[PDB]
RNA sequence: UUGUGGUAGACGAGCGUUGUAUUGGAGUUGAAGUCAAAGCGUGAGCAUUGGUGGAUCCAAUACAAGUGAGAAUGCCGGCAUGAGUAACGCUUGGGAGUGAGAAUCUCCCAAACCGAUUGACUAAGGUUUCCUGGACCAGGGUCGUCCUUCCAGGGUUAGUC
RNA sequence: UUCUCGCAGUCAGACAGUGGGGGAUAAGCUUCAUUGUCAAGAGGGGAAGAGCCCAGAUCAUUAAAUAAGGUCCCCAAAAUA
RNA sequence: AGGGGUGAAAUUCCAAUCGAAAUCCGUGAUAGCUGGUUCUCGUCGAAAUAGCUUUAAGGCUAGCGUGAGAUCACAAAUAAG
RNA sequence: GCGAAACAGUACCGUGAGGGAAAGGUGAAAAGAACCCAGAGAUGGGAGUGAAAUAGAUUCUGAAACCAUAUGCCUACAACGUGUCAGAGCACAUUAAUGUGUGAUGGCGUGCGUUUUGAAGUAUGAGCCGGCGAGUUAUGAUAGCAAGCGUUAGUUAACCA
RNA sequence: AGUUACUAAGGGCUUAUGGUGGAUGCCUUGGCACUAAUAGGCGAUGAAGGACGUGUUAACCUGCGAUAAGCUUC
């Protein structure tokens, strides 16, 4: 039909991408859908071998990837994440991040998972 | 003074759907479904009263047909053979009743030779 | 389209014969004691006793 | 044996509990709990609550474990339907019809019980022959 | 388009009220009409 | 024996039921009714027994028929099938909390960003929907612990406009 | 069965054999008089078949024998040359 | 303000509709017009034919359907020299 | 029965004249299930009153369609208005009844009424249940049947009792 | 190789149990329909009919009227 909700566009998808993978990054671990959670942690594992520069190009590029959110801002993610969280787990190939699959939701059974940062 | 009728009208509504109790489907469960199937097996019923009668005497006729044509004769050469010698009232039906009986019927088709 | 003449309550239950779920799976949590799910964690907060969620 | 506990009515689907229902059937309450709680239909959270009462009254009424039961028949009740307006086209305003069910669910102890209901459709008969037995020596 | 029924009490009061209902016979015996039908309305100030 | 196939058509003789005129009787000993089953007539119909009834009823004779239910593209006491199908109506995500239960309700930032205005204003209309406390029961086109939902309490202040 | 009377209904019928016509002696078109049928007549046959054949069924009969029809089977009853 | 008003013309608009809205009574009008009408057995059992209709979806009469009654078989009558 | 047994013209439609609703029952006496129990909430259990809680408030009767399950049997091999006549096997035994529930399987097997020359009807109204719902009456006449007085015979209107 | 299936997801058949339902049956709280009589209306001296308010009553429907769910003489 003509004009309604939007909905999942890909504007909108990728805008709720970079918010999510900003909230693990600053939360640390994140209950949300699984496939949205698989790609968070796509992105986050990305970030972590990316960051393991820590120079302005990596902050220049991951600019245009993270969303402020309601504890860390994009430039305080920077710092976050290029101090603590990709030295952390870089000592591993790979595995910067483990999801895990949950139960259901209430109004619409909807299969969450639960994604953490760990090496 | 009103005549409720409802009574009546009960009973015999309850009586229509409680006799078509036993069919596959609704129509157990209905007035006029089950009125209609009620209809069609009494025209089925009342049918067959008549057909039946017929039907299973041909079945006696057909029955006795093929023991004549595994005896070396066939129905109308066996009435052939009730025309020219030996008119026996024992009957399609109760020839027929005799071959499940030991030896009954061979005797009454033997008899029957010409 | 439309039915021209109506699906049986019979013929509807028979239908709806196969819209119910398939079988799930099962599986024995080694320190929490409970049947969960394959790949998926228990009330107890665990997957496969990994300590990955809470009590709730 | 029963401590049933009636639920008049709650507004919920019944042909998504029928489902549950045709699996539970059959089944004891000690493991009927458990393969009727890990379904994603959400529209038994409103029921399993319901279930608590009786096994509590098990607990306290008569002293009973209340766990050594089975469930021995559901009925799926078409109770009072309520009727809310739809959004639709040309002012038609299609009826959104809330199906109720009244929900009773008997559990019965002992493995019996399913042959009791034809117990009492023989006893239907056999007790007007009695009282008719009685009579026929005054027809 | 413009919806119809805007709603403007001043209008219905001067159409429909009491005095310009009480003025003609006809006004009146549909007054007393509706008094012995118990109307739970007799002008627009109680609808 | 003939028709008893039967419209039209008209001929003859009947059956049930509410109630009434009656002979009447039964009853918490189980009344009507309802639910159930393995009788009698030529048929309307009569039935007989048992539980539900915790109280009125029944049936032959005749009468008032507001009497006998298949359509009158019926009437209302209610809902099936169509079907978990079509829709769920100008965007949601996370952290924590409320709560027995949270994408759902709330604090926060995100998301979108309209910004001749996703901001307020008073008029007609709404007459409390304003706010506080509680609940989410009826409803939110899902849940919703929340609501502009409900309940309880309170509030709107002119001489000048 | 005419009549007094209650008097209908009918006042749109259809066909078949003979005298037929309108038409292509075509039409599930049509028309009368004599034989009848369906309406309002079922059933057997015609594989189903309102009007054709046998035929007029009141019910019961998993009744006897006949009629059209069928008789290699589905399909009742034909064997033999 | 109603078989009216009204109209840059369209049957346009009058409480999203108007060759004239809704609305109160005669009126349950009428229809030679459709559809249906709740229990049963059964005497006999049609017809859609002739004329007429400002008549053909209808009705009238005579028959056909039928009973109460008259004639009580030579009767209305049917048939073979 | 009045629309109104009922917070019955209440509410409500439309601005408006006007229109215009539906539905009752515990028991006996609340003797309202004290008490305990679960339960955000519903509501229900036991015990107890209560003869009886199909009288515990889902409280007079509490039907059917519709919504579910189940003894026994059958059904995942069927061209079929879903059945009639037969009849396997199984479990079953009464309104003392030419038996109860099936129907594996065979022969047969295209709804009711109308329009009507004639409809499973590929013509139709018809999802279904339940109740209501249409041949009466009055007046003049006609006929079928019966009655009184009774062949210058009966008979009332008004009026009086 | 020919065989029917317990199979059975589920359904059908008689019945039982449970649910909207209060139809049917009993009764009414309620109307309906009559009986003949006093008599044949009120009121600008403030009428009928309403709004508003009022409670030993908290309000609901209603009664009444600032004397305000009322009141006085005998």
């Amino acid at each position: 039909s003509y004009i309604n909700k939007p909905g999942k566009t890909s504007a909108w998808r990728v805008m709720t991408v970079r918010q999510q993978v900003s909230a693990v990054l600053a939360y640390g671990k994140i209950e949300t859908t699984l496939k949205k959670a698989k790609n968070t942690q796509k992105r986050l594992d990305k970030l972590i071998t990316l960051a393991k520069v820590d120079n302005f190009n990596n902050r220049r590029q991951v600019k245009k990837w993270l969303l402020n959110t309601n504890l860390f801002d994009v430039d305080q993610l920077m710092d976050h994440l290029f101090s603590k969280v990709a030295p952390k787990y870089e000592k591993t190939p790979g595995g910067y991040s483990r999801v895990l699959k949950l139960g259901p939701r209430r109004g619409d059974a909807t299969e969450m998972a639960i994604l953490q940062l760990t090496d | 003074m009103r005549i409720k009728g409802g009574k009546q009208t009960r009973v015999r509504r309850k009586k229509w759907l409680k006799q078509a109790s036993g069919s596959f489907g609704t129509r157990h469960a209905s007035y006029k479904v089950a009125k209609q199937t009620v209809i069609q097996a009494a025209k089925y019923a009342y049918r067959d009263r008549r057909n039946k009668k017929r039907d299973f005497r041909s079945l006696w006729i057909l029955r006795l047909n093929a023991a004549l044509r595994e005896q070396g004769m066939t129905y109308s050469v066996f009435i052939n053979l009730l025309k020219k010698h030996n008119i026996e009232i024992n009957r399609k039906v109760l020839s027929e009743l005799a071959i499940k009986e030991p030896s009954k019927f061979n005797l009454i088709v033997q008899k029957v030779k010409s | 389209a439309v039915q021209q003449r109506r699906s049986s309550k019979h013929r509807r239950d028979k239908r709806r014969s196969h819209d119910a779920l398939t079988a799930q799976a099962l599986s024995v949590c080694q320190k929490c004691g409970k049947k969960k799910l394959f790949h998926r964690v228990c009330s107890c907060g665990m997957y496969g006793d990994l300590r990955v969620k809470k009590a709730y | 044996m029963i401590a049933f506990a009636k639920q008049f009515r709650v507004r919920i689907s019944p042909q998504k509990a029928r489902l549950v229902c045709q699996l539970i059937v059959g089944k004891k309450t000690a493991d009927a709990q458990n393969i009727l709680s890990n379904t994603p239909k959400k529209a038994a959270t409103l029921i399993a609550k319901l279930l608590n009462s009786a096994i509590a009254n098990a607990t306290n009424n008569h002293g009973m474990n209340g766990d050594a039961l089975y469930v021995f028949e559901c009925v799926a009740n078409q109770g009072p339907s309520m009727k809310r307006t739809i959004p639709r086209a040309k002012g038609s305003s299609n009826m959104i019809t809330k199906r109720s069910s009244n929900l009773v669910v008997k559990l019965s102890d002992n493995p019996n019980e399913r042959q009791e209901l034809i117990k009492q459709q023989k006893a239907l008969v056999k007790k007007r022959v009695e009282g008719q037995q009685k009579a026929k020596m005054a027809r | 388009m413009k919806r119809t029924y805007q709603p403007s009490k001043l209008k219905r009061a001067k159409t429909h009220g009491f005095l310009a209902r009480m003025a003609t016979a006809s006004g009146r015996k549909v007054l007393k009409l509706r008094r012995k039908k118990q109307r739970a309305q007799l002008t627009v100030s109680s609808e």
